[PDB]
RNA sequence: GAGCUAGCCCUGGCCAGGGUGAAGCUGGGGUGAGACCCAGUGGAGGCCCGAACCGGUGGGGGAUGCAAACCCCUCGGAUGA
RNA sequence: CCCUCGCCAAGGAACUCUGCAAGUUGGCCCCGUAACUUCGGGAGAAGGGGUGCUCCCUGGGGUGAUGAGCCCCGGGGAGCCGCAGUGAACAGGCUCUGGCGACUGUUUACCAAAAACACAGCUCUCUGCGAACUCGUAAGAGGAGGUAUAGGGAGCGACGCU
RNA sequence: CCUAAGGUAGCGAAAUUCCUUGUCGGGUAAGUUCCGACCUGCACGAAAAGCGUAACGACCGGAGCGCUGUCUCGGCGAGGG
RNA sequence: AGCUAGUUGGUGGGGUAAUGGCCCACCAAGGCGACGACGGGUAGCCGGUCUGAGAGGAUGGCCGGCCACAGGGGCACUGA
RNA sequence: GUGGGAGAGGGUGGUGGAAUUCCCGGAGUAGCGGUGAAAUGCGCAGAUACCGGGAGGAACGCCGAUGGCGAAGGCAGCCACCUGGUCCACCCGUGACGCUGAGGCGCGAAAGCGUGGGGAGCAAACCGGAUUAGAUACCCGGGUAGUCCACGCCCUAAACGAUGCGCGCUAGGUCUCUGGGUCUCCUGGGGGCCGAAGCUAACGCGUUAAGCGCGCCGCCUGGGGAGUACGGCCGCAAGG
RNA sequence: GCCGAGGGUAGGGCCCGUGACUGGGGCGAAGUCGUAACAAGGUAGCUGUACCGGAAGGUGCGGCUGGAU
């Protein structure tokens, strides 16, 4: 799995604030994280197809947000999914 | 893997050809070559003893370990997988840290820069040679020996594995690449694992070409010729066999049995094969 | 008797020029990543047209011949078994 | 009269076993191109336009030096002549529709080139290796310095559905 | 009644159909050939493979356009005899 | 289910009472489409008429308005 | 977010025993098998029944449940790894970021197809024996695809709860699974039964609505012809 | 000299009428054969698919209850 600790750097790398856990940077960070996985899971469990349909909600979720933060905060957008390397 | 081409000439449209991928030396190691005196299929007396041969690539022999209990203790690393054109199976080439250089013929699973080794006290793992009695029973080995020192002579070709079935006094039990089962003696050496290039079998040759690139001349039909010839010669238009079908030479064809009954091999045959 | 002819073995040599444009690769697009689509690059093939060279489809001539199998026109293959 | 060749009014296959033979078409450039299809093809499908020469204007490239010159690949305009501009020579006639063989190949040197042989591919069958099988009285060889994804024998003959 | 068992799919007047120029349809002014059908298949039929199949063929059929001394139907001319 | 080479726009001219690719030359790579382009089918449109509780449905002969045509097509001349 | 939970949810890799079959050694004799009764079949060339050895494949008994999980198809020995959904408590973070969903994309039981394996049991086709008027069946003896594995296709169903998703509101009793509490019981989340009001043509539904309401989607418009034809897209074919 | 009604050559697209023969469909009916479904319909039924049979159908595999007891 992922550990407690390894997610904290992401908890700790995208907070808005000091105390921040959630906000939509944080939020869209952690999803990056276990989409990047899953996908590597599935490029050796090609079978696991159950899977997918978490990574196709993972996928999903994480494209609503984003909508979201392009709507409110065009400059902050971009910046997310730069350090995040996301489009395509 | 196996490569296919897109149907720009009619031929190329079936052909298929291997994917050498775990090729890594492009080039044989000029110390372990030497010249391949083709036959044509002649003997001695300079005739064709097996019809049909003949006009094929040149080929250059690689010199092949069908020994390895000749270095026991020494450990090797593979250092290159490579082509051998007088063969179905892929080649390895060994560095002894003795300093010595050989090929084997390379297990499925084999990678370059690992390293191998052959005795009695060798891990169970791909690569390495060992008397049978020390292999363990039901892992599937290749490379085998028929009778102690003459060297491998089971399990050679490309995908092939013969299996350690149990024990029986001084012998061991395999069940061959046919489904036969046979007693083999234990001080017969063993390579772990199988022969690789397993998807050999998979080759389209594609077209009457590539038979004539593998030395391989075109065969005729009994049906096709004369009397004089054949038994199933001549005849007004095309025409049933009219007996049971033989061969040139007259024998049975279908189904007739030639192993010799007194062999004294037969001891030691437990189940003749099978399909 | 294989200095003709047939097959094979060893070692050399030869195939004007043009055309078509496989994979691969690079860039662009696409997607979660892909599959894939497009462009350029590329130069595959018992691929195409056609000399040499190897043949011998049709027709005509020849028929005590130029010739005990030839001549003319035409036609098949021409990187390949 | 014969051979080899040239032309021909009107007709245009009515010739004949058969358009046999001979016409036609013919190179390059551009437009354009159907059924069907294994998506490659079918395709040079078909069909049509252009083609010489003179003058003026201009574009890219090679060797120079970045320029002159020399050489290569073009674009645009306006004009001249003849029956006719790949003006001579070399250089496809086309289409529709069945049979047979999938295809390139091979064959009766010297009456048959094919629907015949071969062919990739499919199946049956033999062979545990001093293999089977083949040649040889034998020795010795081929098989194979190969080892059942390998080797022999036989039938069928891409591929699809069987 | 007989057999070891009584020809399945597909195809069929066929490189196979004797009677035969079978019959009907198409194409032609007129078609013993050709194409499409029918089926009492003299005497198809499933690896001596069955029914199809794009591409290929100096293979063997049938038709049309183009164009012609092939023909009506022959004429003149050249050269070697 | 995709359509488009006068095609979509620019510039310069031609043309008319007058705008305009209406027409020509050059230049740019554009214009239209599931809010249905393109294509096929059908119909001249409206005031109105008919029915219907209304909403709606059906319709456009007579009469009034507009359009289109004058054997089938193309073209201009005279002319406000 | 933090901290916990239950589960045949999914993929990979291993591994355990029961049983069937075949082979081998033993010992043993005249029958075994099967049905309604029989025959076919197997058996003195030594079967069945019994003991020991071995080979191989498929499916997991008890636990097991009116249970659990998944969006659906579906998922059951056991072990490890990789991975998804989901509930609970705290009320810590973001601040309407939501709902639905024409096209699209993916998943999708069985059978079926392609290439290669594997093949113990079972078993379309097929053979034989019975039954019968006939028996191209039902019953019995045999038996090939297939059923299993890998990769790639097909995309259908009584694919069902014959009930699209989300949200809010409208009595309760009881049984069960699974969290949390102040552990009588209270509170959440799933799985059944009976029932308030109401709905319904009736049957029945009823906080798991088929009730009272809003949003968006898909769908119906007499039976047959017909899920056919033609066109179109998809597929190797079957065919969708 | 350009454009130009249209005439002519060549190849494509949609539609309509028709065709030896052929595929099933509707109706007719007083015909032949069997009896598949409705009762446990005398082998519970239906189902997708696959193979087979004169015909309804049968059987394999999985599914549903819209199955008596
Ligand atoms: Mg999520
Ligand atoms: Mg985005
Ligand atoms: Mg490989
Ligand atoms: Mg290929
Ligand atoms: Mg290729
Ligand atoms: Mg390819
Ligand atoms: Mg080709
Ligand atoms: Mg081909
Ligand atoms: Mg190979
Ligand atoms: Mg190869
Ligand atoms: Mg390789
Ligand atoms: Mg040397
Ligand atoms: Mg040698
Ligand atoms: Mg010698
Ligand atoms: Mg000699
Ligand atoms: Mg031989
Ligand atoms: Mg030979
Ligand atoms: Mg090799
Ligand atoms: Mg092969
Ligand atoms: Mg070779
Ligand atoms: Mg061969
Ligand atoms: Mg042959
Ligand atoms: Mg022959
Ligand atoms: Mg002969
Ligand atoms: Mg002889
Ligand atoms: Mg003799
Ligand atoms: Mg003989
Ligand atoms: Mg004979
Ligand atoms: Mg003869
Ligand atoms: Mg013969
Ligand atoms: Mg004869
Ligand atoms: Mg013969
Ligand atoms: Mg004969
Ligand atoms: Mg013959
Ligand atoms: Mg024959
Ligand atoms: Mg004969
Ligand atoms: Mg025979
Ligand atoms: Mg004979
Ligand atoms: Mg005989
Ligand atoms: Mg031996
Ligand atoms: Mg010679
Ligand atoms: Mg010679
Ligand atoms: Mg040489
Ligand atoms: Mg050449
Ligand atoms: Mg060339
Ligand atoms: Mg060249
Ligand atoms: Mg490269
Ligand atoms: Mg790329
Ligand atoms: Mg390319
Ligand atoms: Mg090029
Ligand atoms: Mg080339
Ligand atoms: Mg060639
Ligand atoms: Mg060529
Ligand atoms: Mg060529
Ligand atoms: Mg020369
Ligand atoms: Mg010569
Ligand atoms: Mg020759
Ligand atoms: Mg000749
Ligand atoms: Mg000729
Ligand atoms: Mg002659
Ligand atoms: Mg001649
Ligand atoms: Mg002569
Ligand atoms: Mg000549
Ligand atoms: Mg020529
Ligand atoms: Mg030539
Ligand atoms: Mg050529
Ligand atoms: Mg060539
Ligand atoms: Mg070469
Ligand atoms: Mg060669
Ligand atoms: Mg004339
Ligand atoms: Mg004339
Ligand atoms: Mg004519
Ligand atoms: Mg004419
Ligand atoms: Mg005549
Ligand atoms: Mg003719
Ligand atoms: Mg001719
Ligand atoms: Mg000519
Ligand atoms: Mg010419
Ligand atoms: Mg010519
Ligand atoms: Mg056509
Ligand atoms: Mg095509
Ligand atoms: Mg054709
Ligand atoms: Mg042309
Ligand atoms: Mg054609
Ligand atoms: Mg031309
Ligand atoms: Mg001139
Ligand atoms: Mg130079
Ligand atoms: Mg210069
Ligand atoms: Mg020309
Ligand atoms: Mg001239
Ligand atoms: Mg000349
Ligand atoms: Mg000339
Ligand atoms: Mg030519
Ligand atoms: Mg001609
Ligand atoms: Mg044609
Ligand atoms: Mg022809
Ligand atoms: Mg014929
Ligand atoms: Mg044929
Ligand atoms: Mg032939
Ligand atoms: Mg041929
Ligand atoms: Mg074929
Ligand atoms: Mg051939
Ligand atoms: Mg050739
Ligand atoms: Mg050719
Ligand atoms: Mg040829
Ligand atoms: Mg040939
Ligand atoms: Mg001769
Ligand atoms: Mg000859
Ligand atoms: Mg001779
Ligand atoms: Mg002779
Ligand atoms: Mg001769
Ligand atoms: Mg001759
Ligand atoms: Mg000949
Ligand atoms: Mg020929
Ligand atoms: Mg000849
Ligand atoms: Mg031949
Ligand atoms: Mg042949
Ligand atoms: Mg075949
Ligand atoms: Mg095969
Ligand atoms: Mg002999
Ligand atoms: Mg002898
Ligand atoms: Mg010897
Ligand atoms: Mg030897
Ligand atoms: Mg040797
Ligand atoms: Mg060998
Ligand atoms: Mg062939
Ligand atoms: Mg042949
Ligand atoms: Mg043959
Ligand atoms: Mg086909
Ligand atoms: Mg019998
Ligand atoms: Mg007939
Ligand atoms: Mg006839
Ligand atoms: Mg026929
Ligand atoms: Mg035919
Ligand atoms: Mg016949
Ligand atoms: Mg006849
Ligand atoms: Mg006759
Ligand atoms: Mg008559
Ligand atoms: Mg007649
Ligand atoms: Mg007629
Ligand atoms: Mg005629
Ligand atoms: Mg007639
Ligand atoms: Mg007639
Ligand atoms: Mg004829
Ligand atoms: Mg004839
Ligand atoms: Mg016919
Ligand atoms: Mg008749
Ligand atoms: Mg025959
Ligand atoms: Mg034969
Ligand atoms: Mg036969
Ligand atoms: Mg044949
Ligand atoms: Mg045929
Ligand atoms: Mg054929
Ligand atoms: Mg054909
Ligand atoms: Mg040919
Ligand atoms: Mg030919
Ligand atoms: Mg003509
Ligand atoms: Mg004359
Ligand atoms: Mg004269
Ligand atoms: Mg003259
Ligand atoms: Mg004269
Ligand atoms: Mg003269
Ligand atoms: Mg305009
Ligand atoms: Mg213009
Ligand atoms: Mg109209
Ligand atoms: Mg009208
Ligand atoms: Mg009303
Ligand atoms: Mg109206
Ligand atoms: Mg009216
Ligand atoms: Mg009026
Ligand atoms: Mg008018
Ligand atoms: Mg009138
Ligand atoms: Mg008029
Ligand atoms: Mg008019
Ligand atoms: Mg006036
Ligand atoms: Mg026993
Ligand atoms: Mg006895
Ligand atoms: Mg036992
Ligand atoms: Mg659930
Ligand atoms: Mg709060
Ligand atoms: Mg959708
Ligand atoms: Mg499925
Ligand atoms: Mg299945
Ligand atoms: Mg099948
Ligand atoms: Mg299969
Ligand atoms: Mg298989
Ligand atoms: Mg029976
Ligand atoms: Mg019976
Ligand atoms: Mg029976
Ligand atoms: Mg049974
Ligand atoms: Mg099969
Ligand atoms: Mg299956
Ligand atoms: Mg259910
Ligand atoms: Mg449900
Ligand atoms: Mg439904
Ligand atoms: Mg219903
Ligand atoms: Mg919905
Ligand atoms: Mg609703
Ligand atoms: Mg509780
Ligand atoms: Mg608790
Ligand atoms: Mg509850
Ligand atoms: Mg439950
Ligand atoms: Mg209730
Ligand atoms: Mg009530
Ligand atoms: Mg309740
Ligand atoms: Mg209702
Ligand atoms: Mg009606
Ligand atoms: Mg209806
Ligand atoms: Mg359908
Ligand atoms: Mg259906
Ligand atoms: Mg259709
Ligand atoms: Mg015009
Ligand atoms: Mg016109
Ligand atoms: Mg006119
Ligand atoms: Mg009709
Ligand atoms: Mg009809
Ligand atoms: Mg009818
Ligand atoms: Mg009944
Ligand atoms: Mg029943
Ligand atoms: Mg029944
Ligand atoms: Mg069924
Ligand atoms: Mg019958
Ligand atoms: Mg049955
Ligand atoms: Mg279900």
């Amino acid at each position: 799995p992922i550990t407690k600790e390894e997610k904290q750097k992401v908890i700790q790398e995208f907070a808005r604030f000091p105390g921040d856990t959630g906000s939509t940077e944080v939020q869209v960070a952690l999803l990056t994280l276990r989409i990047n996985r899953l996908s590597e899971h599935l490029k050796v469990h090609k079978k696991d197809h159950h899977s997918h349909r978490g990574l196709l909600m993972m996928v999903g979720q994480r494209r609503r947000l984003l909508r979201y933060l392009q709507r409110e905060d065009p400059e902050r957008y971009r910046a997310l999914i730069e350090k995040l390397g996301i489009r395509g | 893997a196996v490569k296919k081409f897109k149907p720009y000439t009619p031929s190329r449209r079936f052909m298929t050809v291997a994917d050498f991928s775990e090729i890594t030396k492009t080039e044989p190691e000029k110390s372990l070559v030497k010249p391949l005196k083709k036959t044509g299929g002649r003997n001695n007396q300079g005739r064709i003893t097996v019809r049909f041969r003949g006009g094929g690539h040149k080929r250059l022999y690689r010199i092949i370990d069908f020994k390895r209990w000749d270095k026991v203790g020494i450990p090797a690393k593979v250092a290159a997988i490579e082509y051998d054109p007088n063969r179905s199976a892929r080649i390895a080439l060994l560095h002894y840290v003795d300093g010595e250089k050989r090929y084997i013929i390379a297990p499925d699973g084999l990678q370059v820069g690992q390293q191998v080794v052959a005795g009695p006290d060798a891990p169970i793992q791909v690569g390495n040679a060992l008397p049978l009695r020390f292999i363990p029973v039901g892992t599937v080995v290749h490379a085998v020996e028929l009778e102690p020192k003459k060297g491998a002579k089971l399990a050679r070709a490309a995908g092939t594995s013969a299996q350690i079935q149990g024990r029986e006094g001084d012998y061991v039990i395999l069940r061959l690449p046919s489904g036969e089962l046979r007693k083999v003696h234990g001080e017969c050496y063993a390579t772990v694992g199988a022969v690789g290039n397993a998807d050999h079998k998979n080759i389209v040759l594609g077209k009457a070409g590539r038979s004539r690139w593998l030395g391989r001349r075109p065969h005729v039909r009994g049906a096709a010729m004369n009397p004089v010839d054949h038994p199933h010669g001549g005849g007004e238009g095309r025409a049933p066999r009219g007996r049971p079908p033989a061969s040139p030479w007259g024998w049975q064809t279908k189904g007739l049995k030639t192993r010799k009954r007194r062999k004294p091999s037969s001891r030691f045959i437990i189940a003749r094969r099978k399909k």
